[PDB]
């Protein structure tokens, strides 16, 4: 409808909106969430089974049950059948970003500055900003992750390295 | 809005250390990014509500959390639950929403004094950089750092056992009990 | 008075002072919401409700006696007499709201926001007040919800203030 | 500004230990979260003013607090009130704004030396972990911790009697007097 | 008088010295409140009131002789003679207030604000406190009864001596 | 900075007992809150300078304190002042800033042995808790506590006489001298 | 000159030596204020005045030779020879001040700040500060200079300590 869309757009978060934009970048930006949803409804497929998966990707089960009147079972079944909307590459990127504090991103922007300009990265940026900047530099892709893995190993986060290895083994 | 008032009353009876312990015990359902700016019980409760683990009809997670930190008076005054009921509920398999691994770690953490903490820090000088061995660090900080560098986990325990053997042996008893439970 | 007078007033005011002034004149800005404080002052002056007495009243309300002494060369006694004699431009409802907002702290306002997020669903206390007014949950005749909320947070001095004001108005 | 100046003068004549005793005695009207960041009497007086238990025209609670900690010189100097007036006022039912149980706890705590404290900590090794039994703790901290774990409620006192029976028996007399009061 | 000299001076100073300098220069720029010290210095240069001697005086007020020795290549004696000759931009009142603020630790300012909470309503500093008192038209370079009385009440007599000596100078 | 150097030299020779005696002697000039964190002569000198009771122009207070604490060598070395000069200055009315009440109390304190202290504590164990009656506690602390409970003062001295009469009479002689002086 | 070794060095040093390192390189980075170690090292790298020899000299100054052995595999003999054959990155005045600060206890800082209490203020000295902080504050007043150490000499003599006075005289004769 429209009231549900208004509640959805008003009950989200700025960082949550940033994560949503980062995730939707894969499909291929609208600064506002409402324009992005209009685009998804018009050109893409704004299906319930897709929006539910998108919200479940960011751990917002409260809005999932409150608005959709559906539990985690429907999105679980949808994921078990096929993750049509998003890619596991974006999911892993978001999950990795979710597990980093201010010191981690500070060390990352310090270390990756070796072959990136100071003004190119600027400051006050999240891990999604680093990811999109690397994508613009065109050396990070769902198949090439050795440089990222090495950089992660440098800052002594080996559990995330194991997660990267597990993801690479899966696909 | 009595539910919010009850939650506020519960949160108003927590100091800094209890808040830190609660934050540590929630690492299995809260990411570090969502946890960095947390400085009050209300923020943590809002975070839990966002994942719909806490509501008027669902109080089990809060009961387990408060039980694990032994703050029984808060349990009995507001939640109207006694020790026997919680013990029976946790005895039932399938009702455990928190891994016994983290619980064992926290219980071990409660059994260290300042001199024992200094001895532990001195013992782990070899395998850990002094930067992570700051004098301001507590046991939980060391545990979080060790888990971060995957030098200590569910299956990685031998270094932990060897280091803890020097200070005491009942710690080995607790570790063996947890291992047998698995 | 003149354009330079209001320009100096805008220059000398603080962002918190400007925000409190904008909140306070909300009752008299019912016709339209001015995006700018200087815009609001110009609208009021062109509306005929703005004068030297009204300007002194506003400055006293925002507690800016230094400007009055330096600019208009006036004392607190003169503005007190003008308030006592001339009709009051704004209701004491806004004054009480502003005074309450001057005392609640960031932790206090966050706790209040968590308390009242149940009925609804960074923002300052005044923003919460204007939100409640937008939802028409609090009015200059009804304060029981706010009183109960303040009682629940163990801030009873504000409850006493509100009850005293309610007795005074009737 | 005479009232504020008088309050400041009153606050200027207290050590850290008196501040700790006052903080312990005012736990009923003050939650822990506000209790923790208090290191001077002025902040405590601010909180009490916020709860309107102390003002220019209302000084009863302050007088009660000062008398209960055995500080009469301040009463006679900055308040001009001797022991007789306070005792007569306390004789009035409904004017004892401090529950007698807290007063009894404070009185019992006031009659223990370092060796007796060590004996108490050694005797409380039954149901309390040795972490709370470290030598840093004082008796008031022990009471707070026991109250947290619903072992020393207003109606639960037998454990206290059993532990205190190993040091002195006049403490049993004090407890009996408190019970006779109820 | 290079703008790069201005930038170097801004770089050398820290936040506390910047705050003290802003307080010192608050009086002359009563028409425009500068949110930034660089903006204040640019305004002074544009007005022409900033010169070599003026800059030396301002720096000497902050007790930073390293810059004068290095940048301005001047000592304290030459600037002292110049100030004895050239009229000073800042009043003795401002420097007296700054000196008093220098000698009060953060503990006792809490006591002072606790005393003065009756007349007003959070990491406040003494300079901020006196600015607030000025805003309410209570403490002026003319009358200093309130500050002297409060300082005496909190067992700080040397500051009372300094204030009395300044008053006798006038 | 010669004057500050002289002050530091004077403060260097003081010991723990002398520092404690000086801290006691300045009770009416230093309240409890400032008094507690004092652990060196330099802090005491700074506090005295705060109240403008010690400076370049006025040095009488320091001489008075040194004469009271019977440090004649320091007086003759670092102050160029003799005992005769101190006596002449003290003979002049209004020059002494220390109450003869405090002076005679300190003098009595200096004339007590360990056995006499034990006898005093046993004689006054009824009205005072044992924690303040610890063996390490000297007469000054007991006097402070007694002043706190308004049982001892200028207008009430009978208890002091009754307790002191059990050992020596010359102390009562000094008490009578002080009574006749005022 | 990778940033990886920079981060490794930064993490491998305690906060105690961080302030000493900031003090030692104050003159080189004098047009700007450095907030911490990483920013200062970044500024030096950008200015081009930072090299492997400079880092080795600074590490030798702070006396953490084991870090050089483990990371750079370089001993104190090599860095000493390099310093002998190259201009010194740090002035002998700075290292003298640092050694004096290291060669004292907290039992003396209180006395020293009391002695020079006339020059400073109550608020500035109320918070606990190290010897190097007091030296920096004195420099801001231009009361102590590498070529002018008379006031510090007198203050050291006033605390009944003369070995440090002998060290100061030795440095003066080295001039």
């Amino acid at each position: 409808s429209a009231e549900v869309i208004h509640q959805v757009e008003e009950a989200l978060d700025t960082d949550e909106k940033e994560m949503l934009l980062f995730l939707c970048r894969d499909v291929a930006v609208p600064p506002n969430v409402r324009d992005l949803l209009d685009i998804l409804r018009e050109r893409g497929k704004l299906s319930v089974g897709d929006l539910a998966e998108l919200l479940y990707r960011v751990r917002r089960f409260d809005l999932l049950k409150r608005i959709l009147k559906m539990d985690r079972k429907a999105v679980e079944t949808h994921l078990l059948r096929n993750p049509h909307l998003v890619s596991d590459y974006r999911v892993l990127m978001a999950e990795i970003g979710e597990d980093l504090d201010k010191s981690d991103v500070s060390s990352l922007i310090f270390l990756m500055k070796d072959y990136m300009g100071r003004g190119k990265i600027s400051k006050e940026k999240s891990f999604l900003d680093l990811v999109v900047e690397l994508e613009k530099l065109n050396l990070v892709a769902p198949d090439q992750l050795d440089l990222l893995e090495k950089c992660l190993k440098n800052i002594h986060r080996i559990d995330l390295k194991t997660k990267i290895q597990k993801y690479k083994q899966s696909v | 809005m009595d539910f919010s008032r009850n939650l506020y009353d519960i949160g108003e009876q927590l100091d800094s250390e209890d808040l830190a312990s609660l934050k540590f015990l929630s690492l299995d359902y809260i990411p570090q990014r969502k946890q960095e700016p947390i400085k009050d019980a209300l923020m943590l409760f809002q975070r839990l509500q966002e994942k719909r683990m806490l509501e008027e009809s669902n109080l089990s997670f809060l009961k387990e959390l408060l039980f694990r930190i032994n703050r029984l008076d808060l349990l009995i005054t507001y939640l109207n639950t006694r020790k026997e009921e919680m013990e029976r509920e946790l005895q039932t398999p399938g009702r455990a929403q928190i891994s016994a691994y983290r619980v064992m770690l926290y219980q071990i953490s409660e059994e260290v004094s300042r001199s024992e903490l200094r001895s532990f820090k001195g013992g782990l000088q070899e395998e850990i950089s002094k930067c992570k061995l700051d004098d301001d660090m507590n046991l939980l900080d060391i545990f979080i750092e060790m888990e971060k560098r995957v030098i200590l986990g569910e299956g990685k325990l031998d270094i932990l056992k060897r280091v803890c053997a020097q200070i005491n042996k009942s710690l080995l008893k607790i570790i063996n009990d947890y291992e047998e439970f698995s």
